[PDB]
């Protein structure tokens, strides 16, 4: 088609439609890294969200309040 | 330069602003029929100072084509995307041909 | 001359290219919705 | 070593200008209305709003006292 | 699919087409790739140079005036058509 | 037709640098064949002083029509809006309100809108409901 | 067991690098080993002293106290008092860490006459560093123009094409203005009998007399930082000054001028800093505005580096002087982050272009990421990080000088906010022309970014990450050193 | 490929998906616009509130 | 984001991606200069946006 | 030791095959790699480490 | 701010239909062509992207029973019912948008699938719908635009309905005066304008394209171009602006540095 000197220039991204002959065996490789991480996001998120609107209790607030007066 | 009618550098010349004329009122008109009334009568507008001999009158009727054709521009002509101006000119140039030179940086 | 080009600009205004078959479909499903719409309403009597 | 760069004799010429500008610059009327207004006039500018505001501009935690809406609608009939 | 590329059978079976359909063609003027065409088809300066807005137009190309004047013959035209990655 | 941009000397005399007339190469023709085809320049071509602003990579500079009808245009168009504007104001042909604007309960929600008292009730209140 | 280790250690490692090199230099006409790829074991053994350096502050770091007011590791040597707080601690480690920078920046892009070099560099190094650490007028006034010695040679010798110009620019520009600064610390040592840091922030001097010793004292520094209308000798040393002269000037020497001002105008001449403030924020945020403007008409690709670091400095002078700890704090913080990204750009230009092509003008450079792409995102991270996009430490400092110039000065505090356009303007119209439309014709393919300048570009963008995204590494440290600069009475 | 000189272009003929997908797409926009038009044009033109009824 | 500060990350970046994207076909000029026009053009407003938010640390002592 | 205790017999036949080997003929042993790795990096570690957990 | 949010969530899906069915329509065609000059008869032979068009043209100018007119129409309606200076006079200037919203939307339609073939006839019997990955995107929007207004206006623009992140002040709280206040004919206007005035604009096209060849009235020529070039901003934004910045770096560079 085209020539693209791909002998040297080997960019992170590919560089002009490049797919390696082990295409299969890293995309696994990938899928499986992506996975984990999703899982251990959703671990952290969950282990440390939190509802602002219900940390305090509205007579709490109050307190907070008449005593600020 | 002096113009020389009849010649070949004259007829260059006027054919020059012949497609300047049609690609001018191909961008105006944007139906066929339409631009088919206009390209004739473009043409009628030309060969009827087909026969002038004088050079001094040739001048001042190249100075008048050259005036309406920049009255007449359209400010947003028709290009071809691939060509100069287009949309898909220099889209993804093939890289140049070349092999790599070494350097002990 | 008149228009060199009338054999060449006849095929934009022939076939496909008729006024009525151009128009022909301008409004996708106008009458399918009337039909549904027209059903609709005697399943809703 | 491979004198990787084609150079131009242009481009050389064209670079060496810009770097020595100041050979050929010439205190005249244009170049004296411009420092002048580059180091006298805008400084000035500047001087003058920097001290006229000097101390003058309390916003740290600046209150309203006045009311934003109106109270009462008078029509135009 | 796009276009099933571009060879010049199928752009000759295109410029040949824009010549039977213009009727300040030379009466007969039978038209092959050798052939002209201000002897061989019987065009002055102005009619050649609609054929070659029709020519650009057809291919959605545009050709500059110092390459249009080196386009006298049909098979010019070919093989200039030929040579443009943007012909279509 | 076309014209140089703004701020680009007639005259210069930098010493022995050549002195060429000034050309915007963004309005050279794209369909000669250039040694710089990008740049539509040819090697070893001089180069005006201030080229960086006649390239290329100079802002793209627009010559449809002079910069003073471009102005008068544009003038003109909001001076347009301006009269039709201003004409409706001072004929005063704009609808009056149909009704009395919204009113609330509460001294007009003062309590609730951080108003501490009656003080200030007039600082924080909306339109006061008079009619209870 | 700081000064005198630092010292010490480096004195041995002059004394070991040109006893192994001049041995054999009597007319023997020898080859000897040392010698040998262009003196590799004698650039090693100095790369390896820069990077003992280092660990000679870190051993006095494990036992600094952020939450002690006042200098610590105070010590005597060579009849003059060493310590060390906040401010200085860090300012220290930056310096020493560019040291293994520099010197590897120009590990095999000398003509020759490496030990000199290595020797210059590790000098310089330890000088600056030192300046970070005195406790008087008098010992700052020596470390400060005792650098002016090796690099001047160091830009004669190992200097582009106009390399003596620059010498004569370096050497005159610093040398004139730091005498008006002796002038002030003379008058110092006349009516107080002494120069001691915390002798002198106790007194109070007349108000037409502090008028004066912040005259003297500001000019020194304002050539240093540099600041306009005395900035011109900038441009021209980087321009034509070795990539590790540069690195080192750009990343250190700059950053004198504002630990100068901490140390010499705030804390001696408070009542006079808050009178000259409105002069110094005129002046820097006409430095600020009038440099951005001229780099848009530089060609010179080092020389648009040289001045954007004018501008920079132009908003930590700004933050510097705000009366309020926010732009303290942002002043310091950007320091740091431009002690990083400065050099960086500096390599990626006179280090990886000037490396294979040997030519600074612009014109001869386009579409580099067709056949350079680790080389362009690189410069277009750099670039990022150098016009103030979040998540680098450049950001932090900017945003919070400029935040504390507004609550300095309202009004025209405000104008600090227009580094944010201008300091994109020209930066990226430069790394815009370098990546953008196709490669230049008037290049030959060559090699891409090294493992050497891939390892010079990464270890001075993760420290920028690192402030940029968790400053309070260094806010922390700051804190309490940074309150005591500041004077107001609120009633 | 052969092209065919002096011959007008006839109706396409798509495939039958993009003509039965394309039919529907429009026939659910007008059936949903009818269906408003029947429970919501007093409201839409004010000649009517909704709760009135 | 819960403050304006971190909403100023995305915005900021949200150019940069903007930019990378419009010269996405760095070998075409137009496009070229095209994404510097948008990048420099939000970086004006990047300007104001610093200014606001200076002020809202001036006034509030906070951006939250 | 060889760069110390070697007498100029021995040195100079090393310089002259060196020069000439190098000319018969990327980037890389260039010496540096080994100090920067084993001194610098674990030093940029001990500071990171300095930074977190002090 | 309930308005304006509606209305953004809402032409966030036919707006990204429009320019997915436009980047369809570039494909389809061989000389991937953008100016709508050179198109003409598509409607035939891509109607899947046609029908894509329709729709999201149909929910963009307010037709009602569609997403955007229960998301727009209530924008324009509260220009009125502000009942203020301001508010009347971008009435206007929304009611004329608005108008202009429908014919462009009819003059695009129309030049790109209704007008007469421009480009060559080698164009045609090579002109083919594309496959189903790109459609799916488009189909999965075209429903969101028909139904998706409908479902989500009480979340929304719902009288009462608890949005306390958009803080409305009760003196600026004129959804009661825009609902009931307005004049009937102001309700149907818009629409009038849009289908009404579209409809000239079609049938002036058809069968009198004569009157747009506004190349030969001089006024017209002038009025076009001025519009054409976009109000001239381009031109005095680089041409004065960006110059003159660029120049006071040179005379800063000249006659300073
Ligand atoms: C502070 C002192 C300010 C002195 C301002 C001197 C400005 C100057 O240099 O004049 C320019 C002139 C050089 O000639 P030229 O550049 O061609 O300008 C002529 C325009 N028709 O220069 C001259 O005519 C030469 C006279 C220079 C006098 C310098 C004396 C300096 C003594 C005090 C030093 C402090
Ligand atoms: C083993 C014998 C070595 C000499 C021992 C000695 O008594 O010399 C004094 C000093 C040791 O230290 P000490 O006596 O405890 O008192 C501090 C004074 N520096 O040792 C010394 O002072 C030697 C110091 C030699 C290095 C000084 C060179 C100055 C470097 C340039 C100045 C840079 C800073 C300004
Ligand atoms: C890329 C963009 C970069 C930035 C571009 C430039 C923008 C930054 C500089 C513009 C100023 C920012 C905002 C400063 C004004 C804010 C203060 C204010 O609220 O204005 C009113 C205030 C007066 O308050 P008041 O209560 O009425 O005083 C009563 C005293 N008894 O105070 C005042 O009286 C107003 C002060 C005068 C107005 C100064 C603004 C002109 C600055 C010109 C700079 C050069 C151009
Ligand atoms: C304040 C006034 C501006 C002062 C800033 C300094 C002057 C301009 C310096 C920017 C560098 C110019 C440059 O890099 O080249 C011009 C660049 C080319 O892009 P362009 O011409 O638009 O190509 C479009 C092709 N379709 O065009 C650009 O990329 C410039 C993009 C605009 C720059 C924004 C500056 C502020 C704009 C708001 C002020 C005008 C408000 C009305
Ligand atoms: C704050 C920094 C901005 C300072 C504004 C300075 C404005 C200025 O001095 O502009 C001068 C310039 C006219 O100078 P010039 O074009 O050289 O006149 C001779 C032409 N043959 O005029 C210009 O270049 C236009 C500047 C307009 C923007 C101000
Ligand atoms: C929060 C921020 C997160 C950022 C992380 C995102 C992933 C990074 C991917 C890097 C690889 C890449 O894309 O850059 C490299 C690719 C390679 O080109 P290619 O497409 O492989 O084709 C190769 C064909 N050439 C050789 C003709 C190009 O392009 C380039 O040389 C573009 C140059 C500028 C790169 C800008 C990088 C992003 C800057 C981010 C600023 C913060
Ligand atoms: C499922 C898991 C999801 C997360 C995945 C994480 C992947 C991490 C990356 C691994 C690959 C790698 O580090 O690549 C390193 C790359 C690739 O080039 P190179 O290695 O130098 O090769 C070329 C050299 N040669 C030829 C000698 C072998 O270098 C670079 O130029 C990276 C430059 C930095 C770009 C990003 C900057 C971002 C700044 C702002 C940050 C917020
Ligand atoms: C360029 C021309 C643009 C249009 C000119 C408007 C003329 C006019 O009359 O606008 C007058 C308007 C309206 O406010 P008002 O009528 O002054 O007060 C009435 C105040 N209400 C409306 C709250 C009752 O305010 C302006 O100017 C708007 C700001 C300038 C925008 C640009
Ligand atoms: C911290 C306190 C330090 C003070 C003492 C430093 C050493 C002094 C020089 C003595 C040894 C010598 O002259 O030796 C020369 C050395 C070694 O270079 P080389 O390449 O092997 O020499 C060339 C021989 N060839 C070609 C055969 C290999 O180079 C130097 O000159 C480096 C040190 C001086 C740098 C700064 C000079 C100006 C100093 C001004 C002070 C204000
Ligand atoms: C208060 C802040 C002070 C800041 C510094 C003051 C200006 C410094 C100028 C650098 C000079 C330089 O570098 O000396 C070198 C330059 C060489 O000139 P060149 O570059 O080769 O071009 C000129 C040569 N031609 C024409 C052949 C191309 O010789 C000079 O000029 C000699 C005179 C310098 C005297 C400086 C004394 C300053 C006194 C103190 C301040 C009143
Ligand atoms: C709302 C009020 C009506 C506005 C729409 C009228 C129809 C229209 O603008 O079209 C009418 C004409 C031409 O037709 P065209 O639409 O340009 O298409 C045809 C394209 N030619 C011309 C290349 C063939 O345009 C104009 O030059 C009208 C003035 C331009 C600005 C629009 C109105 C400004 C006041």
């Amino acid at each position: 088609h085209h020539i693209h000197t791909p002998s040297y220039i080997k960019p992170p991204t590919g560089g002009w439609n490049f797919t390696p002959a082990n295409w299969k065996q890293n995309t696994v490789l990938v899928l499986v890294g992506f996975t984990a991480c999703c899982v251990g996001l959703y671990k952290l998120g969950e282990a440390g969200s939190y509802n602002p609107k219900l940390k305090y209790k509205e007579e709490e607030l109050s307190r907070w309040n008449q005593s600020a007066k | 330069k002096a113009v020389v009618p009849f010649s070949e550098a004259n007829k260059k010349y006027v054919s020059s602003l012949y497609r300047k004329s049609l690609r001018t009122a191909h961008d105006w008109i944007n139906k066929t029929e339409f631009y088919r009334v206009k390209a004739s009568e473009i043409r009628s507008r030309f060969d009827a100072n087909k026969h002038i001999n004088d050079p001094n009158e040739l001048k001042v009727i190249f100075k008048e084509t050259e005036a309406l054709l920049e009255d007449y521009a359209h400010p947003d002509p028709i290009i071809p995307p691939c060509r100069p101006g287009g949309s898909k000119f220099e889209r993804n140039i093939p890289p140049r041909v070349e092999a790599r030179i070494p350097i002990d940086v | 001359a008149g228009n060199p080009w009338k054999r060449r600009d006849a095929w934009r205004s022939q076939g496909a290219f008729t006024r009525a078959n151009r128009f022909r479909g301008a409004l996708p499903g106008f009458f399918w919705g009337l039909g549904a719409f027209g059903v609709y309403c005697v399943y809703e009597k | 070593g491979p004198h990787l760069l084609r150079e131009d004799a242009s481009f050389q010429r064209y670079g060496q200008l810009r770097d020595n500008l100041a050979t050929y610059w010439k205190f005249n009327r244009k170049a004296a209305r411009n420092v002048f207004i580059f180091l006298v006039a805008v400084p000035a500018g500047l001087g003058y709003l920097a001290y006229n505001y000097e101390g003058k501009t309390p916003f740290v935690g600046k209150r309203r006292t006045e009311p934003i809406f109106e109270q009462d609608y008078v029509p135009r009939k | 699919s796009s276009t099933p590329s571009l060879t010049k059978e199928i752009i000759y079976d295109r410029i040949v087409e824009i010549l039977e359909s213009y009727d300040n063609v030379k009466q007969g003027s039978t038209i092959s790739p050798a052939a002209s065409f201000s002897k061989d088809l019987g065009l002055d300066s102005l009619d050649t140079v609609e054929v070659l807005l029709e020519l650009e137009n057809e291919f959605s190309i545009l050709i500059p005036d110092n390459e249009a004047d080196e386009i006298k013959t049909v098979q010019q035209a070919v093989d200039y058509i030929a040579a443009q990655e943007d012909s279509i | 037709k076309s014209f140089l941009p703004h701020f680009i000397p007639k005259n210069y005399s930098y010493g022995d640098y050549p002195r060429l007339k000034p050309e915007n190469l963004q309005k050279r023709d794209p369909y000669l064949k250039y040694d710089d085809q990008a740049n539509k320049r040819n090697f070893n071509e001089p180069l005006h002083p201030q080229q960086d602003d006649l390239d290329m990579w100079a802002p793209d500079h627009f010559d449809f029509v002079q910069d003073s009808i471009a102005l008068k245009w544009f003038g003109t168009f909001f001076g347009v809006l301006a009269v039709f504007s201003s004409v409706i104001y001072i004929g005063g042909l704009y609808p009056e309100k149909p009704a009395n604007p919204r009113n609330y309960p509460f001294s007009g929600l003062a309590k609730d809108l951080g108003a501490s008292s009656e003080e200030d009730t007039l600082l924080y209140a909306a339109k006061i409901d008079k009619s209870i | 067991m700081l000064v005198q280790n630092l010292i010490i250690f480096n004195i041995i490692g002059i004394v070991l690098l040109v006893l192994l090199n001049n041995n054999n230099n009597g007319i023997l006409n020898k080859k000897s080993l040392l010698t040998i790829k262009n003196e590799l074991k004698l650039k090693q053994i100095g790369l390896i002293i820069s990077i003992i350096n280092i660990l000679i502050i870190i051993e006095n770091w494990i036992g600094f106290n952020s939450n002690y007011y006042g200098f610590q590791n105070i010590e005597r040597f060579l009849n003059i008092y060493w310590g060390i707080d906040g401010i200085s601690l860090l300012l220290v480690l930056l310096t020493l860490i560019l040291g293994p920078i520099a010197i590897l920046s120009n590990w095999k892009n000398l003509k020759g006459y490496y030990t000199y070099y290595v020797i210059s560099i590790n000098m310089l190094v330890i000088l600056m560093a030192l300046n970070f650490i005195c406790l008087d007028l008098v010992s700052f006034y020596i470390l400060f123009e005792s650098t002016l010695a090796p690099l001047f040679l160091l830009i004669g010798i190992y200097g582009a094409n106009n390399k003596n110009k620059a010498a004569y620019y370096v050497l005159i520009y610093t040398l004139a203005s730091s005498l008006f600064m002796l002038l002030s610390i003379v008058i110092y040592y006349i009516i107080i009998n002494s120069t001691d840091y915390i002798y002198i922030n106790n007194i109070i001097l007349s108000i037409n007399l502090q008028s004066l010793l912040f005259i003297g004292i500001i000019i020194g520094i304002a050539v240093k930082t540099p600041l306009m209308p005395v900035h011109t000798w900038l441009p021209t040393v980087h321009s034509e000054s070795p990539l590790g002269g540069s690195i080192l000037l750009a990343g250190v020497i700059l950053k004198l001028a504002i630990y100068g001002v901490i140390r010499l105008l705030l804390p001696n001449l408070s009542e006079i800093s808050m009178m000259f403030t409105p002069i110094i924020y005129i002046i820097s945020i006409l430095t600020l505005i009038y440099s951005s403007l001229i780099t848009l008409k530089q060609t010179d690709l080092k020389v648009i580096i040289a001045y954007s670091s004018i501008s920079h400095l132009a908003v930590c002078m700004i933050g510097i002087f705000a009366n309020n700890l926010i732009g303290i704090n942002g002043s310091l913080i950007l320091c740091l982050a431009h002690g990083f990204v400065s050099p960086a750009l500096f390599i990626l230009v006179g280090g990886i272009l000037y490396d294979r092509y040997h030519n600074r003008l612009i014109n001869y450079y386009q579409g580099l990421s067709t056949f350079m792409p680790i080389f362009s995102i690189y410069l277009v991270v750099f670039s990022f990080c150098n016009t103030g996009t979040p998540l680098s430490g450049n950001f932090v400092g900017e945003f919070l000088s400029i935040t504390g110039a507004v609550i300095r000065h309202p009004i025209i505090g405000s104008l600090t906010a227009a580094s944010v356009l201008l300091s994109a303007c020209y930066q990226m119209k430069l790394t815009n022309r370098l990546t953008g439309s196709v490669f230049s014709q008037y290049l030959h393919i060559t090699n891409d970014v090294t493992n050497r300048e891939i390892f010079l570009l990464n270890w001075l963008l993760i420290p920028t990450i690192i402030i940029g995204i968790y400053p309070s590494f260094v806010t922390n440290i700051l804190n309490l050193a940074s309150s005591t600069l500041i004077y107001s009475v609120l009633i | 490929f052969k092209y065919v000189r002096g011959a007008i272009v006839p109706k396409p003929k798509v495939h039958p998906g993009y003509v039965i997908t394309s039919k529907f797409l429009g026939g659910l926009m007008w059936f949903w616009i009818f269906y408003r038009a029947k429970q919501d044009y007093p409201v839409w033109f004010g000649l009517k509130h909704p709760w009135e009824h | 984001g819960d403050n304006y500060l971190i909403l100023f990350v995305g915005w900021e970046f949200i150019g940069v991606a903007s930019y990378l994207l419009i010269s996405f076909w760095f070998t075409r000029f137009n496009a070229v200069k095209s994404g510097l026009s948008a990048l420099l053009i939000n970086r004006f407003g990047d300007a104001l946006l610093v200014l606001g938010l200076s002020y809202l640390v001036l006034v509030t002592g906070s951006v939250n | 030791t060889d760069y110390l205790f070697q007498n100029a017999a021995n040195q100079a036949l090393y310089v002259d095959n060196e020069a000439d080997l190098k000319e018969l003929d990327e980037n890389e042993n260039e010496g540096w790699e080994k100090i920067m790795y084993v001194g610098f990096v674990p030093t940029m570690i001990l500071i990171f480490a300095i930074v977190l957990f002090k | 701010y309930n308005l304006a949010l509606f209305h953004l969530i809402c032409h966030s899906f036919f707006k990204a239909l429009l320019f997915m069915s436009a980047g369809s329509v570039i494909h389809s065609i061989i000389s991937e062509y953008q100016d709508i000059r050179m198109y003409g008869g598509f409607r035939q032979f891509i109607p899947l992207a046609y029908t894509c068009i329709f729709i999201a043209s149909l929910s963009l100018m307010a037709i009602p029973g569609l997403t955007g007119f229960y998301s727009k129409d209530i924008i324009i309606e509260s220009m009125y019912g502000e009942y203020t200076f301001s508010g009347f006079i971008i009435y206007w200037f929304a009611l004329i948008s608005a108008t202009c919203t429908s014919l462009y939307s009819i003059r695009l339609i129309y030049y790109t699938f209704l007008n007469n073939p421009n480009s060559p006839k080698y164009i045609y019997i090579n002109l083919k719908e594309n496959d189903i990955v790109l459609i799916t995107p488009m189909i999965i929007l075209t429903i969101l635009s028909i139904f998706g207004g409908y479902l989500l206006r009480d979340i929304y623009l719902g009288m009462g309905s608890p949005f306390n992140e958009l803080f409305i002040h009760p003196n600026n709280l004129s959804l009661i005066e825009t609902e009931f206040s307005l004049p009937s004919i102001l309700k149907v206007l818009p629409l009038i304008t849009g289908l009404g005035g579209g409809l000239i604009l079609l049938l002036i096209y058809e069968f009198n394209y004569s009157l747009f060849l506004v190349y030969n009235n001089k006024n017209l020529s002038k009025l076009y171009s001025f519009f054409n070039q976009k109000i001239m901003f381009d031109q005095l934004l680089n041409n004065l602006i960006l110059r003159s910045g660029l120049n006071i770096g040179w005379l800063l560079n000249v006659h300073i540095d």
